[PDB]
């Protein structure tokens, strides 16, 4: 049972996790990021635009 | 709603055509698209407060 | 502490601050008025300098 704090951790790291809901039979994909890193761009207006396609 | 933007899902498109010059006929073109976004995560602050309209 | 806590950052971060937003305010206690009566309180002179004997809290409720 994947708590919800480790599943962001695994969906800042690249991982898909499958995340059993307590108490059901039932799963989900709470998150389905891929491995490349999101890049940091610096603080300005061109900047989040650049971090917001990246 | 939620099913138009399940079947129709980027929400903008700019679209530039450009020749490859001194190749004739070999277009050059840049597609793209803003999707629509979806909600993957949010902050919440709250506060009691009196006096509020 | 002062500032509370929060969990670790999740999907969704709800914690609660208080949300007044008042800016421009401080907090401060109401100063006491605190009058230092000073008089002949003993029959004597001490031979303690001034700067080492101490200043003793009177209410209503420890006088005698």
């Amino acid at each position: 049972l994947i708590t919800d704090r480790k599943e962001f951790e695994l969906a800042e790291e690249g991982f898909i996790a499958l995340t059993m809901r307590k108490g059901s039979d039932n799963a989900a994909f709470f998150s389905a990021n891929s491995i490349q890193k999101p890049k940091v761009f610096p603080n300005t207006k061109e900047g989040k635009e650049a971090e917001t396609n990246y | 709603p939620a099913d138009v933007r399940s079947r129709r899902p980027l929400r903008a498109a700019r679209i530039e055509v450009m020749d490859v010059e001194g190749n004739p006929g070999w277009y050059q073109v840049s597609l793209s698209v803003r999707p629509h976004f979806k909600y993957m995560g949010a902050n919440f602050e709250l506060s009691l407060v009196g006096r509020l309209d | 502490s002062k500032e509370g806590s929060v969990a670790p950052k999740e999907r969704i971060n709800i914690k609660y601050i208080p949300a007044t937003g008042d800016a421009q305010a401080e907090a401060e206690v109401e100063l006491p008025l605190k009058t230092l009566v000073v008089g002949d309180f003993k029959g004597h002179a001490e031979q303690t300098p001034l700067e080492e004997r101490a200043t003793v809290t009177v209410d209503k409720n420890n006088f005698e």
